[PDB]
């Protein structure tokens, strides 16, 4: 786990 | 983007 | 930590 | 460019 930007 | 997270 | 950012 | 963690 790891969403983003 | 241009930010981060993590969502 | 364990999360993200960027602050 | 990446305060976080
Ligand atoms: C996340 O940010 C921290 C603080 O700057 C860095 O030490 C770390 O390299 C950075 O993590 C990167 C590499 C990773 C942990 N494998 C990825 O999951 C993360 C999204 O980006
Ligand atoms: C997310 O940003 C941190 C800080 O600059 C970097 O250390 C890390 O490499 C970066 O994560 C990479 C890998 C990713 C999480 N899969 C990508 O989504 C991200 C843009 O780049
Ligand atoms: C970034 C780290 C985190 C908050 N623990 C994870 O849940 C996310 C999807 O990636
Ligand atoms: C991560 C990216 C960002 C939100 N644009 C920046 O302000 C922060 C310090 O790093």
């Amino acid at each position: 786990a790891x969403k983003x930007x | 983007x241009x930010n981060x997270x993590y969502x």
